[PDB]
């Protein structure tokens, strides 16, 4: 988690688990 | 990692299936069973009135590989509806074992 990769790979990582939150709140 | 669009397409696809056995599957033994449904989640069967109910943690899941034994899990009452959570509409729901 120390090169500009990590972050980008986290934002990718994200953007699916956000999309499960909400299906869990939906 | 799991990219959405691939987890979009998984999820699709289980829903999918879900709608086909929720209009296929046989009746239950009586109408006091619990209602088969799809909370967006989680396809939920059929339930025996006054016992729990146990579904496989959704395989659609990106991190579906580190819970492949979970269970998330509703309660049918004896009335033969679900448990609700009280300050809601929504029903009852255990999804822990499938967290990430």
């Amino acid at each position: 988690g120390c090169f500009t990769s990590d972050v980008s790979s986290y934002l990718e990582g994200q953007a699916a688990k956000e999309f499960i939150a909400w299906l869990v709140k939906g | 990692t799991v990219s959405l669009w691939e987890t979009v397409q998984k999820w699709r696809e289980y829903r999918r299936q879900c709608q086909r056995s929720l209009t296929e599957d046989p009746p239950p033994a009586t109408d006091l069973f619990c209602n088969r449904t799809f909370d967006e989640y989680a396809c939920w069967p059929d339930g025996e009135p006054g016992s729990f109910v146990n579904v496989s943690c959704p395989w659609y899941l990106p991190w579906a590989s580190s819970v492949p034994q979970g269970h998330v899990y509703r309660f049918c009452t004896a009335e033969g509806l679900w448990l609700q959570k009280d300050n809601s509409s929504l029903p009852w729901r255990d999804l822990s074992e499938c967290e990430e």
